[PDB]
């Protein structure tokens, strides 16, 4: 289908810059107790 | 006109009868509040 | 020590991360099978000749489809309401192209979901519980029946079930109120306000109970840390709640009762979904929503429009488009 | 010893006075013939 | 002072609710908005 | 000069991990449809 | 628990239904009388049954001018006189 | 690619699934 | 803490917090002002949405010739 | 295909039995208060 | 110069003025008269 | 001890409905629009701006009875009832429109009135204010259907009217018009008000579900006390419960009840974001992908062309009667249509 | 230029996947 | 039950700006490559 | 967008320099 090529990298990025944020702050949790 | 006396009477002849049947007690009311 | 009681026990047991359960036995199965096939149909299936006139909708991504157009499409009106199992195919080929996954896929859901609401049942009864949580899941579940078979049986075929996709939802959303003006009927009425209410005393609980928590954290801790599981204390101080919710509107129309409180949260999205349920369901046998179409005329009797007509304008525009190839002769009857 | 106006007597007959002459109104209407 | 019993005043209430809703229902067969 | 008083540690729990990556994968599944449009 | 009376010894009170058994149907009675007189389809500039058209007429008088409405539905009405 | 991306995201999901039941933060009492 | 030459210099406009003028002090005053900030803010409002018309006053692009 | 019906009328029968079986085997007695 | 509509404004004008005193009279009055004790 | 305070104390006693200082602009406001809204659907029509009769006084039923939008032609006037439209006249302003603008604006002012009051209440309570912050949801909802969309369109006449079938009508023009929804904001308010429901339910029944047995009656309302310490229900048997189920179960009662705060709150403020883009009709209309692929290859077909056939037939069947100023003439020919119907 | 525009994903996740494990193993470091 | 051979992982400041200057200069080297 | 992509890998080096001067692990003399 026609369809935006940019949609691709939007997704990737949507889905990787807010999850990689949050597993940064989950890891270095878990290595305080 | 004439339709709204008509359309007034009853309210008017209601709150009369009302003021008539309670104003004993609401004067003990306001004399209670100094 | 038998084998046949040692199953029974691990059936059974309380000790399952999972509890299985003689209704697990079914729900199990029949959910994977479901399960199973959807997820294939919906990335894979070829196009499905719903409306019976060699007409194939194509509702799978490798066809052309997004997440939000896609669906597992229901099958053929030529069929109607007969069973259309693999074995009942001259071979696959055919059954994809009339629509048996759909098939497939309601009857295993509707079993397993049928079984999935006996399971909490039993579970309730194994950890000494009250029973009827299961009873507030039936308003859902009595909602799947009525759009996947109810409706299906009293309009005598398959193909006018509720697809299995985010726009066929729709679909069968704007030519039900063309078919029963929908929006008109009072049991619709009563879903909304079963729905919107059940969304507004949600917010209410909650927005009451997070007021009056009990100061046990300082401000740069989550006040969440102030509860912990199990512990025999309440969190939040429900004289305060109904102190504040009593005088935003009158001391007796707020709830000093936890209990009273919440089973009036349970029940009124429960008897307002029974009733919407009970809409598609009878609606299903056309008995539809209040009709006041040229109900107002004047003097001389030319009609004088309402809201009611207008309404009428928009469900002929639905009416006349719909499966604009399907209809042979001047009236829609099914 | 109770008063008898209160706030609470007017926000009473704010909504009740004109829902009778309301529904007095809504009666007399089903009696219209075109 | 608490002369009439509760009971008789909801019995009269309600039926005088029942009378005017029973009104409205029959006026949507009679007269306007009937079809007629 | 003193280092700085106000600095504080940061948490985020697993169920927050959890529930954070449900909400943002659910809503890129919502959103990638019109992102491709 | 505020000061007030209660309700409920209000409405069972025989005073209190001295009162209403006067001022409910006095109202009941003053909101039939704004229709029936024809008073409410003057105040508002509700049509009658006879008025939503004139006799030969199938045309709607809508409103069309936002300066020049007032003058506008007056026009309408003279076209039934 | 856009097929992809759609399955993609849906397998992500069921896996989280997977972890936040079997490997959630065991509640423990009090 | 720090001095710097800048800082000794500002250090009278950040030295008196906390400080009041007693009781009401000039709020009678300022709600004046706000009355009529409001009417006309009405004002402004009512021309452009036109039903305030005033001589000379054209809501119109032809406003510009 | 015929080898397809046989092979799903025996396992539904199959899961079914259990069904039937297992609420036999004594199920009001498998609850943690007063057991028969 | 005066236009209509300028005269609807003040009439307008007075008339929210009249009914927000009004409304403040009132109250003003009313707790005056039925105090809280202390 | 001046005359201020001596208002505050008043305005801040209590009693059976409590007034305070947001009383001031909620009590009129609120009366008066409920009051408009009672007095132009029993009396009131809407022949001249709609073409519509809309009052029980005409005939209509609670269902069609409404309080109708004023004339395209009136812009977005105010249409204050001492405004150069009706120029004093209470008859003719409520033939114009007057009270939809009446309504709307009053209820606006009311809305705010309450959330003070919410705000006025808890202070004085002293328990904190997310009943008055969960309250900015419906505000949200309620400025930019009835404010902020027919602002954005060419008059007020395209916002609802105050209706129950008005209503109708406006979610049935926002499918033929603004395929609306197919719009991912109203999708997610879809989920928060569906997943309220579900949350209100599931919550009401786990706790009447897993009462604690404190009384001997088997109606078990009676066995519970406002000003017991001890929880009602068991949160342990509860989470077992709902674990063994459902595979997760909540642990806390205050990220739960907060749950239930945030869930409907913030779909509903999703909502109001995508009517917002309606006001200037950006709309979430259609897939540019499946259209190039469908103008091209005619046995391609989707639910989504479906459905866009059933929007088309909407607009050229209700568009003469719903915007009657437009006068729409579509002869009989140009109207779509399929086989037989 | 009429480039691969599948270069600037493949450029994208080159940079982002190995900084970000670097990232989270300094971070997690720092806090214990 | 627990696992006796679990290990703490490190990465320092100075291996975070060796490591994220590699990654950089790789992609600055080799992107030319990829849109080619 | 190629373009685009070399100048902000170029400038996120610069910005690393920055970093890796400036906000060093000090030496210290155990
Ligand atoms: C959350 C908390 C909420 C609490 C708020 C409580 C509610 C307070 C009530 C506020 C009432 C606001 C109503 C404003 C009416 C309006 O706008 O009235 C509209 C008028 C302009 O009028 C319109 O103007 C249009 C454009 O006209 C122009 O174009 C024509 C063709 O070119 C001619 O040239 C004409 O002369 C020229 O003026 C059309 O003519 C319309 O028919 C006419 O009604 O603006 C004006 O009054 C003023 C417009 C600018 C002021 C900003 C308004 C802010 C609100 C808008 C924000 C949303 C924006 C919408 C985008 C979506
Ligand atoms: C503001 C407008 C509005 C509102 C609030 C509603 C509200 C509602 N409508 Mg109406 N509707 C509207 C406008 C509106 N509608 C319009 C404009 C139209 C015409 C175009 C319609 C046409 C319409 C139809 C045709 C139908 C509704 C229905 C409904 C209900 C849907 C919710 C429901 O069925 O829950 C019930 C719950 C469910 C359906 C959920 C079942 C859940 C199963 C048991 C479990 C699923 C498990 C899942 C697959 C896996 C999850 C696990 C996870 C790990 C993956 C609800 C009362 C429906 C209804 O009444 O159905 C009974 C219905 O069929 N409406
Ligand atoms: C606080 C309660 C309240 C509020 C917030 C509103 C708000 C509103 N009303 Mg409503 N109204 C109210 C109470 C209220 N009303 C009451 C109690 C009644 C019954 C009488 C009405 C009856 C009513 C009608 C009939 C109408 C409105 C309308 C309006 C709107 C326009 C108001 C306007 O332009 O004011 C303009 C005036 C002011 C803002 C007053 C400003 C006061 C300044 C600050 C002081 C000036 C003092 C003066 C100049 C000094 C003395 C002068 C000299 C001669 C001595 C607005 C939404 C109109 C509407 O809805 O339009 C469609 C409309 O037609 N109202
Ligand atoms: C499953 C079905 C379903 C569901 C659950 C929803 C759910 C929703 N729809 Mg959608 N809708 C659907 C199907 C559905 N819709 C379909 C099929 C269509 C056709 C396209 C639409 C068309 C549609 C339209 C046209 C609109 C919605 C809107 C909404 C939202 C309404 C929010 C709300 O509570 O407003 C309720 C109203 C308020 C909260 C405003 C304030 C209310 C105040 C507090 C009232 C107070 C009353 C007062 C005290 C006295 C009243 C007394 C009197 C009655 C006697 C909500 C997210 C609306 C939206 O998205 O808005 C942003 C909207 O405009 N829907
Ligand atoms: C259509 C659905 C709907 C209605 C009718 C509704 C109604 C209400 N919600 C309230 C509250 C709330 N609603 C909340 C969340 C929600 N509310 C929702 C949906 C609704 N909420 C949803 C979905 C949520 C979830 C987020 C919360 C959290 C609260 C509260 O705290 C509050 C409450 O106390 O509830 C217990 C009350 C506010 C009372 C008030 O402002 O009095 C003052 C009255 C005023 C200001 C007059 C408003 C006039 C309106 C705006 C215009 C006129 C309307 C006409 C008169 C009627 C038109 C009828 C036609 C449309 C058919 C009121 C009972
Ligand atoms: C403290 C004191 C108490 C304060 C009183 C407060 C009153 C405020 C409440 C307002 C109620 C609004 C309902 C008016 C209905 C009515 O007048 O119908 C009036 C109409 C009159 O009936 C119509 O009359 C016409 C006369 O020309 C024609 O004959 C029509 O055919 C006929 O239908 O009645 C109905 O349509 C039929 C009865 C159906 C009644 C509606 C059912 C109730 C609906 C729910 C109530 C709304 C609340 C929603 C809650 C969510
Ligand atoms: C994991 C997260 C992602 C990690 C970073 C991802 C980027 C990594 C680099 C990917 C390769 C970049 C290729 C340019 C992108 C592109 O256009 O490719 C795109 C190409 C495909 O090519 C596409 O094909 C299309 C038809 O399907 C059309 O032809 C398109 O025009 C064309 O772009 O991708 C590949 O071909 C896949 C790569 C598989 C290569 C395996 C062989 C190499 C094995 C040697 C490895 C030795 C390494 C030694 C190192 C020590
Ligand atoms: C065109 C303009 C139109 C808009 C203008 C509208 C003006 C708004 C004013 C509304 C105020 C009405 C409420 C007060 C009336 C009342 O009876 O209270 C004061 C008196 C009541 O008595 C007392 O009642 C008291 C109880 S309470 O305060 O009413 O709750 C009690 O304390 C006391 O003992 C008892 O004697
Ligand atoms: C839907 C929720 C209701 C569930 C039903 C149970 C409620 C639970 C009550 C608390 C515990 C039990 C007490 C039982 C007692 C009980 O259920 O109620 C009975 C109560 C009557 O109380 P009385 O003072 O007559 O007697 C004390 C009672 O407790 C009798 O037992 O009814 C009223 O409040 C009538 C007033 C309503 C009319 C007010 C109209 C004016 C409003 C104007 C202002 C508008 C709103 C505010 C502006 C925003
Ligand atoms: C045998 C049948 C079993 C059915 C299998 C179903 C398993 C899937 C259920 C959810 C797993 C993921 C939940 C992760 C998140 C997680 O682990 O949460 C766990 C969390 C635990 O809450 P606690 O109260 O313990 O947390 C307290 C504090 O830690 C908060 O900081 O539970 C909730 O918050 C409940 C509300 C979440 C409700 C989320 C459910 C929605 C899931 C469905 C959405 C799917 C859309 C998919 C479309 C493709
Ligand atoms: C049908 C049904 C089923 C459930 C049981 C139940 C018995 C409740 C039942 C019956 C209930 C019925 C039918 C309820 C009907 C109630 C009605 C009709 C009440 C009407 C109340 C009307 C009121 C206040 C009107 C207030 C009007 C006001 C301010 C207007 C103010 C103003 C306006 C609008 C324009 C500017 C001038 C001014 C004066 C400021
Ligand atoms: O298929 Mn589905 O939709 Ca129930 O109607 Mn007849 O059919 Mn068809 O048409 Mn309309
Ligand atoms: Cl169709
Ligand atoms: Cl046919
Ligand atoms: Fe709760």
């Amino acid at each position: 289908m026609e369809v935006n090529q940019l949609g691709l990298i939007a997704t990737a990025l949507f889905v990787l810059v807010p999850s990689v944020f949050l597993i940064i702050l989950y890891v270095q949790t878990e290595s305080q107790q | 006109d004439w339709r709204v006396l008509v359309v007034l009477l009853p309210v008017l002849l209601a709150a009369g009868w009302a003021v008539r049947n309670i104003l004993p007690y609401a004067v003990k009311q306001v004399q209670k509040l100094l | 020590a038998n084998l046949w009681e040692r199953f029974c026990n691990w059936v059974t047991s309380t000790d399952n991360r999972l509890y299985v359960g003689w209704f697990g036995v079914i729900m199990i199965p029949t959910l994977l099978a479901a399960t199973i096939c959807f997820v294939i149909a919906f990335i894979a299936a070829p196009p499905v000749d719903i409306d019976g006139i060699r007409e194939p909708v194509s509702g799978s991504l490798l066809y052309g489809n997004n997440i939000i157009t896609g669906a597992v499409v229901p099958s053929s009106n030529a069929i109607g309401l007969h069973f259309y199992p693999i074995w009942e195919a001259a071979s696959l080929d055919e059954w994809l192209y009339n629509g048996g996954p759909y098939q497939l896929i309601i009857f295993h859901f509707l079993l397993g979901a049928s079984c999935y609401m006996g399971r909490q049942w039993e579970l309730s009864y194994r950890l000494g519980m009250r029973p009827w949580i299961c009873v507030a899941y039936s308003a859902p579940l009595a909602s799947a029946f009525a759009v996947f078979l109810i409706y299906p049986i009293g309009q005598g075929s398959f193909s006018d079930g509720m697809p299995l996709g985010i726009s066929g939802t729709f679909n069968f959303m704007i030519v039900f109120q063309a078919e029963h003006n929908i929006l008109m009927h009072p049991f619709h009425q009563l879903g909304v306000a079963g729905v919107f209410g059940g969304a507004l005393f949600c917010a209410m609980h909650g927005s009451l109970v997070t007021s009056s928590l009990i100061r046990e954290t300082t401000e740069t801790e989550s006040a969440n840390y102030g509860y912990k599981f199990g512990q025999e204390e309440e969190t939040y101080n429900i004289v305060a709640a109904h102190g504040y919710f009593g005088r935003l509107i009158f001391q007796y129309a707020s709830f000093n009762n936890s209990r009273s409180l919440h089973f009036f949260l349970a029940a009124w999205p429960v008897v307002g979904v029974w009733f919407t349920a009970l809409g598609i369901s009878t609606m299903a046998f056309n008995l539809n929503g209040f009709n006041f179409n040229h109900s107002v005329i004047d003097a001389k009797g030319n009609v004088i429009n309402t809201w009611a007509d207008i309404i009428n304008r928009a469900n002929l525009g639905m009416e006349v488009m719909h499966e604009r190839n399907a209809h042979n002769f001047p009236l829609d009857l099914a | 010893s109770y008063p008898i106006f209160t706030v609470r007597w007017v926000a009473v007959h704010t909504l009740a006075v004109p829902t009778i002459f309301f529904l007095g109104a809504i009666a007399a209407m089903q009696f219209i013939q075109r | 002072g608490g002369r009439i019993p509760l009971w008789i005043v909801a019995t009269v209430a309600g039926m005088g609710v029942i009378v005017i809703v029973g009104l409205f229902f029959y006026g949507a067969y009679a007269g306007l908005g009937s079809s007629l | 000069m003193e280092p700085n008083p106000n600095r504080q540690p940061v948490e985020l729990n697993r169920t927050s991990l959890y529930l954070g990556l449900l909400l943002i994968l659910v809503l890129a599944l919502l959103f990638s449809s019109y992102f491709f449009n | 628990t505020t000061g007030e009376r209660p309700f409920s010894d209000i409405i069972t009170s025989v005073r209190y239904w001295v009162i209403h058994s006067i001022t409910i149907p006095a109202l009941f009675i003053a909101g039939w009388l704004f229709v029936s007189t024809g008073l409410a389809y003057d105040v508002f500039g509700t049509p009658r049954p006879d008025s939503y058209y004139a006799q030969e007429q199938r045309s709607i008088p809508l409103v069309t001018d936002r300066f020049e409405a007032k003058q506008q539905v007056e026009t309408f009405l003279e076209q039934l006189k | 690619m856009e097929t992809i991306t759609y399955v993609f995201i849906f397998a992500c999901i069921i896996a989280l699934f997977f972890f936040a039941i079997f490997f959630r933060e065991p509640p423990r009492i009090t | 803490a720090r001095r710097t030459w800048l800082g000794d210099i500002l250090r009278p406009l950040n030295s008196e917090y906390g400080k009041v003028a007693p009781g009401w002090g000039t709020t009678p005053l300022m709600a004046v002002f706000m009355g009529l900030f409001l009417v006309f803010l009405l004002i402004i409002l009512e021309i452009y949405n036109s039903t305030l018309i005033l001589d000379g006053v054209n809501v119109s692009w032809k406003a510009l010739g | 295909m015929e080898t397809l019906k046989i092979t799903v009328y025996i396992v539904v029968t199959f899961f079914v039995l259990l069904f039937v079986f297992g609420f036999l085997s004594g199920d009001p007695a498998r609850n943690p208060k007063r057991k028969d | 110069t005066i236009t209509p509509s300028l005269k609807g404004f003040f009439i307008g004008l007075l008339s929210g003025a009249v009914v927000l005193g009004l409304t403040f009279a009132v109250l003003i009055a009313i707790s005056q008269i039925d105090k809280v004790q202390r | 001890r001046g005359w201020f305070d001596i208002l505050d104390d008043w305005l801040k006693r209590d009693r059976f409905v409590f007034v305070g200082w947001s009383g001031i602009l909620l009590f009129p406001c609120a009366y008066l629009a409920l009051g408009g809204w009672l007095t132009g659907t029993t009396f009131v029509t809407s022949w001249y701006t709609h073409g519509l009769a809309s009052s029980y006084l005409e005939g209509c039923n609670f269902l069609t009875v409404a309080v109708s939008t004023p004339a395209n032609s009136m812009g977005h006037s105010l249409l204050l009832l001492w405004g150069p439209e009706a120029q004093g006249d209470f008859t003719r302003w409520c033939q114009l429109g007057g009270l939809w603008t009446f309504i709307a604006l009053h209820g606006a002012f009311g809305l705010i009135g309450f959330m003070l009051r919410q705000f006025e209440i808890a202070r004085l309570v002293g328990v904190r204010p997310y009943n008055a912050i969960a309250f900015s949801a419906p505000i949200a909802v309620f400025v930019s259907v009835f404010l902020i969309y027919p602002l954005g369109q060419s008059s007020w006449f395209f916002a609802p009217s105050f209706g129950v079938a008005a209503i109708f009508r406006f979610l049935l023009f926002f499918q033929g018009f603004h395929n609306w929804t197919l719009n991912p904001f109203h999708m997610m308010g879809v989920a928060g008000v569906l997943g309220g429901a579900l949350l209100c339910a599931i919550h009401g029944a786990t706790v009447e579900n897993t009462l604690f047995q404190d009384g001997e009656g088997a109606s078990t309302f009676r066995a519970f006390n406002p000003t017991q310490a001890e929880e009602t229900y068991s949160m342990v048997t509860a989470n077992r419960f709902w674990s063994q189920i459902f595979g997760i179960a909540f642990s806390n009662k205050r990220w739960l009840h907060f749950f239930m705060l945030f869930v409907p709150v913030t779909g509903l403020w999703m909502s109001a974001i995508g009517v917002v883009g309606l006001a200037l009709n950006l709309r979430s209309y259609d897939f540019i992908s499946q259209e190039i692929r469908a103008a091209e290859d005619p046995e391609f077909e989707t639910f989504y062309t479906k459905n866009l056939l059933l929007n088309e037939g909407i607009r050229a069947w209700m568009a003469p009667q719903d915007q009657p100023h437009e006068n729409f003439v579509f002869p009989e020919e140009v109207l779509p249509r399929g086989n037989a119907l």
